[PDB]
């Protein structure tokens, strides 16, 4: 679904362990899956990194 | 401690879940729990048993992950994944047998073997699963200062004991008065007898008393109380206080009167019943403190006047007695009853192993013997042993 990342390079980093052959099951599935938490009250928002 | 749990309940479920036939579906999440378990484990190497006859034996991990391809499984997928959990199952045997035979004093809830120490790393925790047993419920929530709560099927709270007590004597042993009980189990039975039958007594009733004290407080109990002890009903010599001679003791047996029971929890009366016999219930106590008399019959047939004279013959002596019996009760120790097997699997491997008698528990593992001194320190051990039995019984009956 709609997820970000919180800047440009860890959005080039974990692209690169989506595609080689070596990462193991539980970590490609987990970077399709993982959420911001964007709150718009409060003011306080939650970016992965 | 938590991570053995988590070990034999995946083991359960692969050897449950992972059959021929079944759609890919089903164990979905069951296979990316069983291939965490791996990568956890690869590398690492253990060493069980050294005490007794228990043998060393090492072990060493290095496997290959399971298959997340297939739409059913079939016979390749289940035979390449049945000797993997095969060594996992030999080995959770070897450790639940290396920490069920050893104990200390000072702090017993720790683990004791080489094995279960190393698994109690922060680099083993990711192999925790679901705690949904009753005994590895109960090891958190006590370990966070929760109330906790066993349920038994006749607790054996009792010791075993069977004495009596003479509140009249001389030695020809002719004119008696008392009491005489078995505790044994989860029952009681008393019996009080008097040989004059109130012949002389104020009013002609004697009164008896009986009380139990209880090694740990019971909680919403089921109670079965029923108004004769059938065990102190025959006649039977028996022998004096010091063993030195033997008297004769022959009843006839009256009915219980002004029965009072009294349920006790630091010298406060919790619950009481007079005269209400079947199924009664206690909800909080510690002592068990028994009530009921002998009363003369002011009116006797021919047949009966004849069994009771004035003089000093006496030959047919009153008795008088109760039956108690506990079904079902909720304590917050560990205890051994009739429904579940975990005392028999502690003491069946201590003796298959030939395992020297240690500071803590009585030798042979005598439970007469433990519940009289239920010490803090053995109850810290008690529930550390139960507990692994517990782990050992889903994969090993
Ligand atoms: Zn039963």
């Amino acid at each position: 679904d709609a997820g970000k990342v919180v800047d440009s390079e860890t959005a080039a980093i974990c692209d690169a362990i989506f595609q080689d052959e070596e990462t193991e099951g539980a970590v490609r599935r987990f970077i399709a899956e993982m959420r911001q938490r964007v709150q718009a009250d409060r003011n306080v928002v939650n970016y992965p990194s | 401690m938590d991570v053995l749990y988590s070990l034999s309940k995946t083991l359960k479920d692969a050897r449950d879940k992972i059959v021929e036939g079944t759609l890919y579906s089903n164990v979905s999440d069951l296979i990316q729990q069983f291939n965490q378990m791996i990568i956890t484990m690869n590398g690492n190497e253990f060493q069980t048993g050294g005490i007794g006859n228990l043998p060393i034996r090492n072990w060493n991990f290095n496997f290959g992950l399971l298959g997340t391809t297939l739409l059913n499984l079939d016979a390749n997928y289940v035979e390449t994944a049945r000797n993997t959990i095969d060594y996992f199952v030999d080995f959770v045997d070897n450790v639940c047998m290396d920490e069920m035979v050893r104990e200390s004093q000072r702090n017993g809830i720790a683990p004791q073997s080489d094995s279960l120490r190393k698994l109690s790393a922060i680099k083993f925790k990711r192999i925790n699963f679901d705690n949904s047993s009753e005994y590895i419920e109960n090891w958190n929530l006590q370990n966070r200062r929760q109330r906790t709560g066993f349920t038994f099927h006749k607790p054996n709270i009792f010791p075993y004991s069977a004495s009596f007590t003479l509140n009249r004597s001389q030695p020809a042993h002719d004119n008696l008065m008392g009491t005489m009980w078995l505790n044994a189990g989860s029952e009681i039975q008393v019996a009080g007898f008097d040989y004059s039958c109130a012949i002389n007594a104020p009013a002609n009733i004697q009164q008896f008393e009986h009380i139990v004290p209880l090694r740990r407080v019971l909680t919403t109990a089921t109670i079965t109380l029923l108004p004769d002890a059938e065990r102190f009903s025959f006649p039977r010599v028996i022998n004096s206080a010091d063993g030195a001679t033997t008297w004769f003791f022959n009843p006839v047996i009256l009915r219980p009167n002004n029965v009072e029971v009294e349920f006790l929890l630091n010298g406060q009366i919790i619950n009481t019943y007079q005269a209400r016999f079947g199924t009664i219930v206690a909800r909080n106590f510690d002592t068990i403190r028994l009530s009921f008399q002998l009363m003369r019959p002011p009116n006797m047939t021919p047949a009966v006047a004849v069994l009771f004279p004035n003089a000093q013959p006496f030959e047919h002596h009153a008795t008088v007695g109760l039956t108690l019996r506990i079904e079902s009760a909720v304590c917050e120790s560990v205890l051994a009853d009739a429904s579940e097997t975990l005392l028999a699997n502690v003491t069946s491997v201590r003796q298959e192993y030939a395992i020297p008698v240690g500071p803590v528990f009585p030798p042979g593992m005598n439970w007469t013997d433990l519940i009289t001194n239920y010490s803090p320190s053995r109850e810290d051990n008690l529930q550390r042993v139960f507990t692994v039995a517990s782990i050992r019984s889903m994969l090993i009956k």
